[PDB]
Order: structure tokens, then C-alpha cells, then sequence
């Protein structure tokens, strides 16, 4: 043929160099005669060259190429829900075909200037120090980051078993549709990840998509683009789905091997010239859409590991001032006790406020001053302190310690305030320090039994009329005696 | 018209072949058309046998090796004149509002040579913002380039809006706001924001045109919105003889792309990885922002330091270019001064005696100096209170209270916000009004007196309202 | 179809034409474009010619002709080209006409070796009491100026400029001093209004500006100090003096850096070529104080070198002070602090340059260098004790470091310069409070030239200063301190 098909000039190194193709596209899937796939993603005067999906112990020179005619895409819509699948979209845990709604592109524009709508309404993590200080609203990209080992995961699958709280209920408008993107890890992790959400029934409103580490390069690349395609369902279908890419410093590392291997020109880190456009072309993926689309949300939790804490390292360059802002996590602060390990001073939320619950807004405010106040007179902590650096050293350490939760334990909005409440109006200065972890527990249970009326009020209302906060106010002094 | 073919595609590098002695020039405009609506491509250069390799302005999923190429004749051209105004324009020129198409008399190619030496103005000369604490303390030179500084929470955006709407009152000039790689969710609020402020009204007229090279697209475009901005600009300019502003967020965005661009071509990169052109790649966009007979376009660019390394080769280079620096601060905003400008660290080459004239540089000069002893005074103000302080110091420390307050100023764009109706002070009176404050004439007004107003007289009207 | 004196273009890219044919040609030779662009011919290999362009890429296509012009790349030369701003090529850029040309001089030319050369021993006054004093300037001398961006490199060179109205609208030959300005990779509307600055003080009509702007092409920027430096050498050849500034070597250095990574030559330190120090060498090299048999002609040369955040040890900056004769070094901190000219004393030198210092000077400034460079050390350990003898010298110092302070645009006469540092050296401003120093100066030379005008005529008559003036200098001071 010469137009349809082609053959093998050489292959190594997931690479295979093709002769003809005459007719085939930037970015085609092929098909060898030993029944692999891949992509062309260089096509050059005489030959094509073609990324594997798989081993090339499969391909030979001379062998047989034929063209799909299709640009790269997945399967997408609601049928996915509970399912885990590799990156194009197949079902990788033993359940059975996977019924799509449609068939999407793994590339695809990002809403332009005019469809968005400023992003307002709550991604409620359940975790007190981000909702209170970095909280993330739809549509928004947020950055979690730090070094190995310092809980970038569990922010996001706290986030992800918060959702609970409304995808059990039938206002479709209030849900969170989740998707988990692993890409580079190892299986077992996925595995026991899937286990986890499982366990506290989250799967069933949640898509995995794994390109695990010892998957081909191009699957881990593809992965993130295939996924954003599976959440833009929701989005573009007037719903919001969160989505997770955990994470994207292992997705830059498999582009970088693909292009080194088809010798395309290195940069910085041996990086191409493209890798910041890979990454921005991912997560402006992620908005929130007008009235006229729909209204629809599509909100992204990317991952970024540090090395030693460096954040001008090429690839965190990029994708930090790509997104909306960071939740840095610290292994300093994680020994300490401090967990979640977030460094408040150096995280923040571009969107700030529009995107908080006017309760937790209204004493999330003057958290973020008392704090900032007590970083500055951090050292001051070792005998001879006059009265307002030693007030500014109570509070400090109270409200730090209350920011300290349990992992898999996210906290409504209702359970949020009234601690937040508590702490920086003062009525925690009195209680040693060891004891605000069971102060917590307590203060809740009480509350719950004698001021529900309150609680609900939190909850359904989401704001504080002066009432309200008097009526805590008495229901805080009144627990602090006792 | 002339016609090529793909032969190869690499990610956004494309080559097109076409037929003897019939290539298109270096930097014109190829054409492929798409389902979708057109794939720019910019010819970057010849690479023999009747090859040309070029950048594209969008992605490239889909060509196909022998498709049709259209060679426009010339650069990317954008529609230029009063037509472009309150529209929003990518970089290849085409309207991306959805408002229909911009039935524009001209059209002008993106690539163009700066004025040339004998077409300079000789001197340095003040463009007028009146923004009292910028014209007193940092004045932007007309024609020149001011490094904007400071994130969000700062009042930017405001910032940006009352220079469109005072060079456009007070100097009958239009403005042109280039996003270089700006995130989408910001250019939809900043056009948001811009109707709802006035400078832009899609039933009236429009002082702003907006020209947005998205963060999600491909290097070459972002290596060029500047120029599809700038060259908007330059026809009111030219054409219309105006002094015009033109807004490029964010000038280092411009830089990484080009070194992004670079990269893609095979280039070997220089120092810290950036492209080896970068000082001539930023002086072909620099040296075209200046003043000539005709008349004027002064830029305001928002210049980010990467790692806070002033001498990091991207701030280097684009520090070469800057006259003034317009310094907003998280601390200036917190003390409640709006705009948050801060008098110190804001700095401007043309605050001399030869460009101002002398009582404007004194004046200038010891207020820099009140600020300065007062800055230094604050450590023992907190602790041993101010008994502990001579006559001449306890006086000036008194005075800077007033001069602080005094460099605040209600903005005209900010009165839908705010219910406080702006005030746009005039050069002459701001230099006049603090002139009279450092002689020790107003010592006896309180300090509330100073804050959020306009002209002397404006201080000495809020006074007799706060006393009686 | 002379493929001998003509050629096809076969590949245009990254500011490198690939030409077939122009068998002719000679290496380094100039040619000449379809559209008007020119170029150079860099390397002939058989069967094509790789050639430098002058201009953009746009400005050449695959397939056009080139035309060899037989001359290795030159400029025009000559005492015509004075009061004239031109670019790199010679091209006259300020709409004045063509240039009015002696010949021609090619852009690289050797040095002159070890036999045409002598000592350098007269004076380039420049007019700043800081520089005067500490660290004079010899006729065919290498003074670098350097430091970080923005600390006053340009005045100090301009000002040098203004200064030499003093002899240039005189008679004497000897002691006229041509200027040649350089400006590589500046802003046209800096040149423009530097021009306008020349014009404004009379000097234009005694000195050249060749400007590469930073929008022109890197090789007019890499090619700009060298034909700069041949218009320079005429007036050295022919028995006459030239000062040349290079404003500034930082960015030349910057854009034959482009060219190499370009060519793809090898990058080394800070990514530039092996040969980056060699482009400067031979440069600078061409400045020098030639023989009674070559004419005694001279070309002095003020380079300019900026440095970030005050690191001199960078490689550039330490390549150019291994070929100058001393430097000039600008501190950021005395310049923020306003003293200006802000020179750091113990890191300023002239090598060479006290042969060639005004006498009187030389004799009222005895110690004056060594002594600051040594106060500024004694100042830094002030901040222990109230030690008596320590006092004094900390006293002397910021009398001596506020006399040093010097306006821009305003540069004084050596007979103006002797009586002001007598007076601090010797201890008449002792008694004066910080703040009226400046006042001090303006009130004093006023009464000298109003009062004892004979013996500044003495002083730039002479040049000396015998006992019986010495004396007459020390009353005239101390009647005026007292009053
Ligand atoms: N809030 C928390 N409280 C207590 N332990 C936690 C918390 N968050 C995380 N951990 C534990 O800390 C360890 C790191 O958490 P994990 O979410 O895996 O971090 P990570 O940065 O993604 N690690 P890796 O991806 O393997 O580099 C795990 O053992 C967690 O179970
Ligand atoms: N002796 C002086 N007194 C007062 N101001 C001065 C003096 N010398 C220079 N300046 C001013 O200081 C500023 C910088 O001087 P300039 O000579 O441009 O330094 P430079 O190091 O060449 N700057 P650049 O080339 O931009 O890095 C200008 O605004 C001058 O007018
Ligand atoms: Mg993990
Ligand atoms: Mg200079």
C-alpha cells in the first residue's frame, strides 16, 4: 500500500522508525502485526517515528505497520464510576467491559477566555488547615507539592473520602465526581490505594487511572490527558469532578524519556523545549463554566515532588506558576507533630475567599493573622517575653495544635467553625497545650448533643448571623468551665 | 497563490516544502486549513532543497505529510485602529469574544523595525499618570518602560485600570493590555472586571484592547502576542498621533517562551538555559515601545524575578530596558494606603533636575528623606514611645504620618467598588500641594485630613467638614 | 553566471547564510545581497560559503544571487567623520548626508607591536576630582570602567568627553583629544539623547558616535568596537589622539556569544567560546602611546564592563582587567548613599598613569589614595573605642570622601582641582561642618578667581608647583577659612 501501512526500518528503545505511512497523522495510533500499538509522534521526510505501547521484543525490522486513522482517545461518561482503568481507558480490575457514553480525545482545547465563570463555590477537602487557610473552590487548579514521604497523597484522598457528604444525596449540583490519575507508581500502592477508598465507600463516585511504573513512557504520558478527558464528561454535562494527578513529576519524566529517545533537541534537565506546554496544556484543562455551558466544574489536585525542597527545579518551575496556588507540605513539620505537614506561610490559594464557606470565612479571617503574628515571633519561644509576645506565643501554639487531624478523618464545615471559633477567640488559651487533641473530640460530642440546633444551622445556612455567634460564643464558654 | 506541502512534523516545528524560487520569506504567515478554523505557522528558516522549517501558533494533532500549505504573502498581520477596542484578540489576530469579526480598515504584519535613530526624540520627558505618589516620587517617562511589581492582593488590576482611564482623560490616549501566557481563568476575569469598571463598554466606546496569548498554547504563540499587542499600539501611535499605554503581563513570559521557541529549533542554549538571542530577541520588542514625532507608546510590564535573582538573565536583560519601576506591596496595602504603591523601593530614572525642573526633584527629594528617618525611627517608636525624641525629629516623624496619607488617592475606576468618588490630580498641584506640607503650613490639620483625597485644596475642604 | 564573483544562496538560518559558488572570494571578505543586506564571508569550505549576516534572516532567501565586493570588511576613516553618528558598517544613520572619507580602514587590524610603542606620559584630564587625583589616566592607556548596572559608568566616560572642550577649541594640536563614542546594545533613545547631551555642551563637533543598538543583529553589535576602534586609529596614525569609550564590552561580549552557540562552537564558562577573551585582546590592543618615529600619536581607551551584584571575579569582567591597565571600580553602596562619582578607592588603580599626572596635582594628592583606601578600613572598625588619633583621621576622611563628590555635566580645570585638595589634605576643613563642604567649593573658587587669579594662571601655565606658590596657596586658603 505505501498509504495505509507501513515497515519496520529499525526499532529499539520503545522506539520504531517506519517507512511509509504516507497518509497517517501527527499523533495516530498504529497497529504492528505482533499486535502492539503506539503513536506517531515524529513524522519526518521519509519515515515515521513511532512510540511503542509496549515491549519491542514484538516488533522486528521489515515487520508489517497498518494505520487506525484515529488521533489518540478513551472512553468517557458516567459508566466509568468504580472503575479502574489503564490509560486508554481499559478495565484493569477483573469487573467486565466498560459502558462509555461517548469517545473523547486525549488532547482537547481548554475553554477559551469567554466560557468561564469566576470560580465560587467550595471544594470542601474536610481538612481544618486547608479549608480555613487555602481553600479550594471549583474550577481551580491547586497545587499540593513537597518532598517524598511528606503526605502530598493523603491530602488529596482526604479530599476525595470528603465528598461522601453530598454524593450520597440527590442534589447532583453539590457533587464531587473524583478522579485519581497514578501515574509511575507501583501497583501494589494502586492496589491498596483502591482498597482504601473502598473501604470508607468512596470508589463508587470515584475513576482510577493508572499508567503505573512498569508501563511503557507514552501510556504514563498519556494518562493525565486521558483522564482530563473522563472528568470533562462531567464538566461539559453541567456537573464537577475533582481530579488528581499523582503525580506529574513522574509524567514530565516519561515525556523526557520519549523525547531523548526520538532525539528531539534537550534543555534544561535534558527537558524538551515542550514540557512546559505539555503541562499547561493539561491543566487549563481544569475550569469552571458559564452559565450558557452549563455551569458545569472541573477542579485539579496535581502532584509535584520536590527534591530537597527545591522549587527552582525546571519542572516545578513550570507547573507552580501554571496553577492557582500551593499546599506545601514539610518533613520538619511532619516530625513535629504537625500533620497534615502544610507550611501555611508558603502555601496560598490565588483565589482566596470567593471560594470558602462564609462561615469558616468569617473566622478563617483573623486565623490567618494570629498565625502569621506567631511565625514572626516563633524564636522568641525560649523566659523574659513581655505581655503581648507571650499572648501572640499561646494563642500561636493552641491554634497550631488544632490544625493537627487524624488522616481519614475529614471534618464537616459544621464541626469545622466551632473549633476555629473556639481557638481564636481566646477560649483554648486556658487548656495546656496536650490536651486540645481530646478537647476536640469532646467539644464535638457535646456539641452535638445539646446544641444540634446550632450545628444545623452551620450547615444549612452557611453563614453566621450575630444570633448564631452569640449562641456559640455561650456554647463555648459553657464547655470551657465544665 | 503560492502553495507548499507538509514534509515533516515534530510536536509544533512543521516543514513545508514548496516549489522553485517561490519560498516564502523568514517570519511570513503559512496557512493550513482545519475542521476547526486555520493552523498558523510562522516560517523560522530555510533549510535547503526548497525546504522551509517553522514554528506553529497552534497544535499540531491531525496534519497529515503532503497537506496543502497557503502562504500569505507576508508576517502574521493583526486589525489595527479604533476597531480593536473592548474586543479580545488572539495572536494570529482573530477575535476570540464571539462579538462577530473586527471589520477593520487595516491590518498590519506583527514584525516591524523600531524607529530609527534620527526618528528619536532628544529628550527624556515625563508622561503625566496622575497618580499623585507615581508622578511625584517614580514619574514614568513618556515612550519608556516601567517594571510593574507585586503579585495578587495588591490591587493590580485596579492599577492597570485607572492609567487606561487617566491617559485616556487626560491625554485623549487609548491603551492595549497583552496577556503573555496568561492563565485563562485571569484574562476571563480581567475582562470581566474591565466591564464592570468602564473601560470597557460593548454599547459605548472602549479605552482597551485586549490581545491574549493563553498559557495553554503552543511557544511560538506566546513568543509573539507582545508583538500582535504592541503593534495595536503602534498604529495609535503612527497613525493617530496619541500617547499610548501598552500593558504586557507578564514580560518574562515572553522571555521563556523565546527560550522555549530556541529550544525547539535546535539551538544550542546559553547561560542558565536560556536562548542564546535573548538580548536581541528582547530588544526587537523594546525598541519599538518609544517616543517619536508623531507621537508615543509607553509600556507598563509586570516583570517576575525567577528565584528572587535580580541577576538571573531574564530580569538582566529586561532591567537594560526599564526607566521606572512601579513597586505594589503587601505592606503599603495593610497600612491601608491605596494604591498600594511603595514610596521607597519605586524608583524612576527621570527623577532629576533636568527633567523635572528643580523644586519638583527637591520636593521629591525630601519627602524620599521624611520617609526614610521614619522608616529607621519605627524600632524605638514600638518600645520607648515618642518621648524619647528631638524637636526637629518628632516634627518630621509627624510630618511623614501626614505625607503617607497624603500619597493615597481615591481611584476613578475603583467608585463602582467603593462609592468614593476618584480624584485625578494634576503634576503641577501634587508637586505645589506636598511642596507646602514639607514647609510646615498644614501642621495644625489632623491627620485624617490627608487620607483618600485629591489636590490641597481637597485637604483643606475635608478639614473644616471633620472639625465642624 | 559567475560562480566566481557571484553566489546561490543554499540555506538561510540563524543569522547564517550558506552560499554555493563565490569561488573568488576571499575569507573575511564583505558581500552584498538580493535585497541590500550585507554580509561576511566566515568560513569556505569546498563547494559552499557560510556567511554572517549583517541584518535579519528575513532579509535572505534560498536561491538568491550574492555578490563578492572585494574588500575584507572595512569602514570609512578620517577627520570628516567628526560631529557624525554612524553604525557599525560607517553607514551615516543621523541623516546628515554620506560621510566624508580620508580611506578606508579594515575592522580588524593588528596592533602595533613592541618597537613603534613608548610610555604613556601625558594626561587625559578628565575633569573629576576623584579620578584625577587617585587614579590618572594616561594618552594611550587601557582605563577599564566597571561595575553593577546603574552606579554611573557613562558619566564618568562622558564627562571626560565634556572636559576636553578645554584644549579641542584651541590651537595646539598636541593637546586636542578626539572622542569616539560606542554604544553596543544600548537603546536607540539612550544614544539618541546621549547625542543630544554632546550637542548641548559643544562636543559633538570634536567627537563620533558608532551605535549597534540592541534591536540590530548580533554581528553589527560583535562588529561595532572594532570598526569604532579604526575610525580611532587615524587620528593615532597621523600624529594626533583619540579617547575611544566602548559602551559597553558586556554586551559585545554578550552578542558574539549568540554568534558562537550559533555556529555551535563549543560553550564554555557561562556558556561562552573559548576565543571570548581574544575578542577583547585584540581590541584593546590597538590602544596605545606610539614612538617620536611613529608620530606620537595615541589612542586612549575607556571600556566599560557591568558587573552583577558587584562580582568582579566573574569571567568577562576578570578577562577585561587582564587586558586593561587598571580599572575604575563603581560600588553600588557608595553610589546608593549618594557619593558620586561612587569609586571605590582600594579597588580603583591606574597602572600606568601617574608618569602622565599633572604635577600639581601629584604633589597636593601625596598619599591621598593610599590614605582614603585606608580611612574606609578605619571607618568599618569604628562602628570600640573613642581613640584620640583615630578621631582626627575619621575626621580628614569625610571631609576628604564630601570633597571627592562631584556633579554630573560639571567638570573642573586642574588649576580648579589643586587649591580643593590642598585645602582637605592639609587640614583647612577641619573646622567645617559635613553639611557646607559643598558650599565650601563654590564659595572658594569664586574668591580665587575673584581674588588671587594669579596664581591659578601659574598653575595651568606651569604645571608645577615651586615653594614660593606652594605658599602663596597656603594663605590664600587659610583667609578664607576664616571668614
Ligand atoms: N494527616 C496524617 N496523619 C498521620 N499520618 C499521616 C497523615 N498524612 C499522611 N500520613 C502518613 O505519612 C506517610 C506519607 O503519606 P503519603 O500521603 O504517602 O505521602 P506522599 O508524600 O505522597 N509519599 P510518596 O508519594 O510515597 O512520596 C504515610 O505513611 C501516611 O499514612
Ligand atoms: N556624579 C553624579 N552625581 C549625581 N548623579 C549622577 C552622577 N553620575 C551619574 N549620575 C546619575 O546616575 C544615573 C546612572 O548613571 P549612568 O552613567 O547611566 O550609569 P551606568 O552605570 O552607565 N548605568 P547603565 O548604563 O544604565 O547601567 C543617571 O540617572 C545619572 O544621571
Ligand atoms: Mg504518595
Ligand atoms: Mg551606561
Amino acid at each position: 500500500n505505501l498509504n495505509e501501512t507501513g515497515r519496520v526500518l529499525a526499532v529499539g528503545d520503545g522506539i520504531a522508525r517506519v517507512f511509509g505511512l504516507n497518509n497517517i497523522q501527527a499523533e495516530e495510533l498504529v497497529e504492528f502485526s505482533s499486535g502492539v500499538k503506539g503513536m506517531a509522534l515524529n513524522l519526518e521526510p521519509g519515515q515515521v517515528g513511532i512510540v511503542l505501547f509496549g515491549s519491542d521484543r514484538l516488533v522486528k525490522e521489515g515487520e508489517l505497520v497498518k494505520r487506525t486513522g484515529n488521533i489518540v482517545d478513551v472512553p468517557v461518561g458516567p459508566g466509568l464510576l468504580g472503575r479502574v482503568v489503564d490509560a486508554l481507558g481499559n478495565p484493569i480490575d477483573g469487573k467486565g467491559p466498560i459502558d462509555a457514553a461517548g469517545r473523547s480525545r486525549a488532547q482537547v482545547k481548554a475553554p477559551g477566555i469567554l466560557p468561564r465563570r469566576s470560580v465560587h463555590e467550595p471544594v470542601q477537602t474536610g481538612l481544618k488547615a486547608v479549608d480555613a487557610l487555602v481553600p479550594i473552590g471549583r474550577g481551580q487548579r491547586e497545587l499540593i507539592i513537597g518532598d517524598r514521604q511528606t503526605g502530598k497523597t493523603a491530602v488529596a484522598l482526604d479530599t476525595i473520602l470528603n465528598q461522601k457528604r453530598w454524593n450520597n444525596g440527590s442534589d447532583e449540583s453539590k457533587k464531587l465526581y473524583c478522579v485519581y490519575v497514578a501515574v509511575g507508581q507501583k501497583r501494589s500502592t494502586v492496589a491498596q490505594l483502591v482498597q482504601t477508598l473502598e473501604q470508607h465507600d468512596a470508589m463508587k463516585y470515584s475513576i482510577i487511572v493508572a499508567a503505573t511504573a512498569s508501563e511503557a513512557a507514552p501510556l504514563q504520558y498519556l494518562a493525565p490527558f486521558t483522564a482530563a478527558s473522563i472528568g470533562e464528561w462531567f464538566r461539559d454535562n453541567g456537573k464537577h469532578a475533582l481530579i488528581v494527578y499523582d503525580d506529574l513529576s513522574k509524567q514530565a519524566v516519561a515525556y523526557r524519556q520519549l523525547s531523548l529517545l526520538l532525539r528531539r533537541p534537550p534543555g534544561r534537565e535534558a527537558y524538551p523545549g515542550d514540557v512546559f506546554y505539555l503541562h499547561s496544556r493539561l491543566l487549563e484543562r481544569a475550569a469552571k463554566l458559564s452559565e450558557k455551558e452549563g455551569s458545569g466544574s472541573l477542579t485539579a489536585l496535581p502532584v509535584i515532588e520536590t527534591q530537597g525542597g527545591d522549587v527552582s527545579a525546571y519542572i516545578p518551575t513550570n507547573v507552580i506558576s501554571i496553577t492557582d496556588g500551593q499546599i506545601f507540605l514539610e518533613a520538619e513539620l511532619f516530625y513535629k507533630g504537625i500533620r497534615p505537614a502544610i507550611n501555611v506561610g508558603l502555601s496560598v490559594s490565588r483565589v482566596g475567599s470567593a471560594a470558602q464557606v462564609k462561615a469558616l470565612k468569617q473566622v478563617a479571617g483573623s486565623l490567618k493573622l494570629f498565625l502569621a503574628q506567631y511565625r514572626e515571633v516563633a524564636a522568641f519561644a525560649q523566659s523574659d517575653l513581655d505581655a503581648s509576645t507571650k499572648q501572640t506565643l499561646v494563642r500561636g501554639e493552641r491554634l497550631t495544635q488544632l490544625l493537627k487531624q487524624n488522616q481519614y478523618s475529614p471534618l464537616a464545615t459544621e464541626e469545622q467553625v466551632p473549633l476555629i471559633y473556639a481557638g481564636v477567640n481566646g477560649h483554648l488559651d486556658g487548656i495546656e497545650l496536650s490536651r486540645i487533641g481530646e478537647f476536640e473530640s469532646s467539644f464535638l460530642s457535646y456539641l452535638k448533643s445539646n446544641h444540634n440546633e446550632l450545628l444545623t444551622e452551620i450547615r444549612e445556612k452557611g453563614e453566621l448571623s450575630k444570633e448564631l455567634l452569640a449562641s456559640l460564643k455561650s456554647a463555648t464558654e459553657s464547655f470551657v468551665a465544665t | 497563490p503560492i502553495t507548499g506541502k507538509v514534509t515533516a512534523v515534530i510536536g509544533a516545528i512543521v516543514d513545508v516544502h514548496f516549489e522553485q524560487s517561490e519560498l516564502p520569506a523568514i517570519l511570513n504567515a503559512l496557512e493550513i486549513k482545519t475542521p476547526q478554523g486555520k493552523l498558523v505557522l510562522e516560517v523560522a528558516q530555510h533549510l535547503g532543497e526548497n525546504t522551509v522549517r517553522t514554528i506553529a501558533m497552534d497544535g499540531t494533532e491531525g496534519l497529515v505529510r503532503g497537506e496543502k500549505v497557503l502562504d500569505t504573502g507576508g508576517p502574521i498581520s493583526v486589525p489595527v485602529g479604533r476597531e480593536t477596542l473592548g474586543r479580545i484578540i488572539n495572536v494570529i489576530g482573530e477575535p476570540i469574544d464571539e462579538r462577530g469579526p473586527i471589520k477593520s480598515k487595516l491590518r498590519k504584519p506583527i514584525h516591524a523595525d523600531p524607529p530609527s535613530f534620527a526618528e528619536q526624540s532628544t529628550s527624556a520627558e515625563i508622561l503625566e499618570t496622575g497618580i499623585k505618589v507615581v508622578d511625584l516620587l517614580a514619574p514614568y517617562a513618556r515612550g519608556g518602560k516601567i517594571g510593574l511589581f507585586g503579585g495578587a492582593g495588591v490591587g493590580k488590576t485596579v492599577f492597570i485600570q485607572e492609567l487606561i482611564n487617566n491617559i485616556a482623560k487626560a491625554h485623549g490616549g487609548f491603551s492595549v493590555f497583552t496577556g503573555v501566557g496568561e492563565r485563562t481563568r485571569e484574562g476571563n476575569d480581567l475582562y470581566r472586571e474591565m466591564k464592570e469598571t468602564g473601560v470597557i463598554n460593548l454599547e459605548g466606546e472602549s479605552k482597551v484592547a485586549l490581545v491574549f496569548g493563553q498559557m495553554n498554547e503552543p511557544p511560538g504563540a506566546r513568543a509573539r502576542v507582545a508583538l500582535t499587542g504592541l503593534t495595536i499600539a503602534e498604529y495609535f501611535r503612527d497613525e493617530e498621533g496619541q500617547d499610548v499605554l501598552l500593558f504586557i503581563d507578564n514580560i518574562f513570559r515572553f522571555t521563556q517562551a523565546g527560550s522555549e521557541v530556541s529550544a525547539l529549533l535546535g539551538r544550542i542554549p546559553s547561560a542558565v538555559g536560556y536562548q542564546p538571542t535573548l538580548a536581541t530577541d528582547m530588544g526587537l520588542l523594546q525598541e519599538r515601545i518609544t517616543t517619536t514625532k508623531k507621537g508615543s507608546v509607553t509600556s507598563v510590564q509586570a516583570v517576575y524575578v525567577p528565584a528572587d535573582d535580580l541577576t538571573d538573565p531574564a530580569p538582566a536583560t529586561t532591567f537594560a530596558h526599564l526607566d521606572a519601576t512601579t513597586v505594589l506591596s503587601r505592606g503599603i496595602s495593610e497600612l491601608g494606603i491605596y494604591p498600594a504603591v511603595d514610596p521607597l523601593d519605586s524608583k524612576s530614572r527621570l527623577l532629576d533636575a533636568a527633567v523635572v525642573g528643580q523644586e519638583h526633584y527637591d520636593v521629591a527629594s525630601k519627602v524620599q528623606e521624611t520617609l526614610q528617618t521614619y522608616k529607621s525611627l519605627q524600632d524605638i517608636i514600638a518600645i520607648l514611645g515618642m518621648d524619647e525624641l528631638s524637636e526637629q525629629d518628632k516634627l518630621t516623624v509627624e510630618r511623614a504620618r501626614k505625607i503617607q496619607r497624603f500619597l493615597s488617592q481615591p481611584f476613578a475606576v475603583a467608585e463602582v467598588f467603593t462609592g468614593i468618588p476618584g480624584k485625578l490630580v494634576r503634576l503641577k498641584d501634587t508637586v505645589a500641594s506636598f511642596k507646602a506640607v514639607l514647609e510646615g503650613k498644614y501642621d495644625n490639620i489632623p491627620e485624617h485630613a490627608f487620607y483618600m483625597v485629591g489636590g490641597i485644596e481637597d485637604v483643606v475642604a475635608k478639614a473644616e467638614k471633620l472639625a465642624a
